């Protein structure tokens, strides 16, 4: 079964830059017929994919000439001479010369900007939830770049992993930052056994995690 | 010009079958292939199978054999996909795509159809205020929206006049029920000195809840 | 008739 990997998974870039996305195949994707059926598509969030390059080099109807495809055999490259904002989205490479066709995992064009530490905010469960027997401790990690981040929970100082749910937003359309939400769900009675509740964030911007805690005094 | 119009979103019980239509316009329907692509939010793109109305021919993905059943009507230029024993993992957006002759497998794509497989009954959300533990430029408040079906839910702050510095997070499946959190960052001179309220709208359960974010 | 992909494989 043919396998397609796109070598940059995320591509941070500034508007009007050089852009190169690679695509490798598990085997030679040159068909016994002779042609090399490989396509580059662009999918914007909430939309269907749109064909850009087909048969390695050929530009589809209505595709601006900033885009181009090259390579043969297994190694293939898409090139954007000038990145144009409408260019942003998820670029997929595609193979269609073997029995079931296969897409690449996709490369995301993302806006490059300066580093920013997350703004960490921790929230005790509302006594409204508590009084009904449940206890969700929420922690917001907002407006950071770059994208990768860790969240650790401590209860009275002890690391806790179970019952933790995380959510991520895609890159913002205004400030180009990412934000993350993390909730620790417990029962009232487990939550009422411990005093200290800690949410700490590990990010490239600091050698030491940003800690935000609350002591269950109030 | 080339047009592919799809059925519209389906909310189906597990086990039950579903049919998605794909109407073709702007070309000879019988001259081209119609493919179907699955896109599960976390898995990328996946070929299901093709149909060629010219000789009713079908080719299927091994994964999908006996799961997907592709038909087409010539007189209505409408292609259909039926899927059978619906699993939680059949929750995806599904596209129909037509090719370019001697060019590419997928040239023109349909808008897509969202299929959501879940056994849950319409559930009103629980809204809990998230107020800070500490004291004092910027101050973040929050709203937890918990245990509701189906999506979608609408979160506003101060009836919507508070729109800068708002993050509404993608929902998570927490035991057959959706839950999400929305945060808002405001000047510390504005809260806690002012009515900050999140308004939560859930059309499916036909409910509106306002929560004054009050100090603990 | 056949379809080009069909002929392909």
């Amino acid at each position: 079964d043919v396998l397609m990997t796109q070598t940059p998974l995320s591509l941070p870039v500034s508007l009007g830059d050089q852009a190169s996305i690679s695509c490798r195949s598990s085997q030679s994707i040159v068909h016994n017929n002779g042609n090399t059926y490989l396509d580059w598509s662009l999918q914007k969030p909430g939309q269907s994919p749109k064909l850009l390059i087909y048969k390695v080099s050929n530009r589809f109807s209505g595709v601006p000439d900033r885009f181009s495809g090259s390579g043969s055999g297994t190694d293939f490259t898409l090139k954007i001479s000038r990145v144009e904002a409408e260019d942003l989205g998820v670029y997929y490479c595609f193979q269609g010369s073997h029995v079931p066709p296969t897409f690449g995992g996709g490369t995301k064009l993302e806006i490059k900007r300066a580093d920013a530490a997350p703004t960490v905010s921790i929230f005790p469960p509302s006594s409204e939830q508590l009084t009904s027997g449940g206890a969700s401790v929420v922690c917001f990690l907002n407006n950071f770049y770059p994208k990768d981040i860790n969240v650790k929970w401590k209860i009275d100082g002890s690391e806790r992993q179970n019952g933790v749910l995380n959510s991520w937003t895609d890159q913002d359309s205004k400030d180009s930052t990412y934000s993350m939400s993390s909730t620790l769900t417990l029962t009232k009675d487990e939550y009422e056994r411990h005093n200290s509740y800690t949410c700490e964030a590990t990010h490239k911007t600091s050698t030491s995690p940003i800690v935000k805690s609350f002591n269950r005094n109030e | 010009q080339v047009q592919l119009r799809q059925s519209g979103p389906e909310l189906v019980k597990p086990g039950a079958s579903v049919r998605i239509s794909c109407k073709a316009s702007g070309y000879t329907f019988t001259s081209y292939y119609i493919h179907w692509v699955k896109q599960r939010p976390g898995q990328g793109l996946e070929w299901i199978g093709w149909i060629y109305p010219g000789n009713v021919n079908t080719k299927y993905n091994e994964k999908f054999k006996g799961k997907a059943t592709l038909t087409a009507d010539k007189s209505s230029s409408t292609a259909y996909m039926q899927l059978s024993s619906l699993t939680s993992e059949d929750s995806a957006v599904y596209f129909c795509a037509r090719d370019d002759y001697d060019g590419a497998w997928f040239a023109y794509w349909g808008q897509g159809t969202l299929v959501t497989v879940s056994a849950a009954k319409t559930t009103p959300p629980s809204v809990y205020p998230l107020a800070p533990g500490s004291a004092a430029s910027m101050v973040t408040l929050g709203c937890l929206v918990k245990g509701y079906f189906p999506e979608p839910v609408t979160v506003t702050w101060n009836s919507g006049s508070l729109s800068s510095g708002v993050h509404t997070f993608p929902a998570v499946l927490q035991s057959d029920l959706y839950t999400l959190s929305s945060s808002v960052t405001v000047p510390s001179s504005t809260w806690p000195s002012q009515t900050v309220t999140c308004n939560v709208a859930h059309p499916a359960s036909s409910t509106k809840v306002d929560k004054k974010i009050v100090p603990r | 008739n056949t379809g080009w992909l069909a002929g392909l494989f």
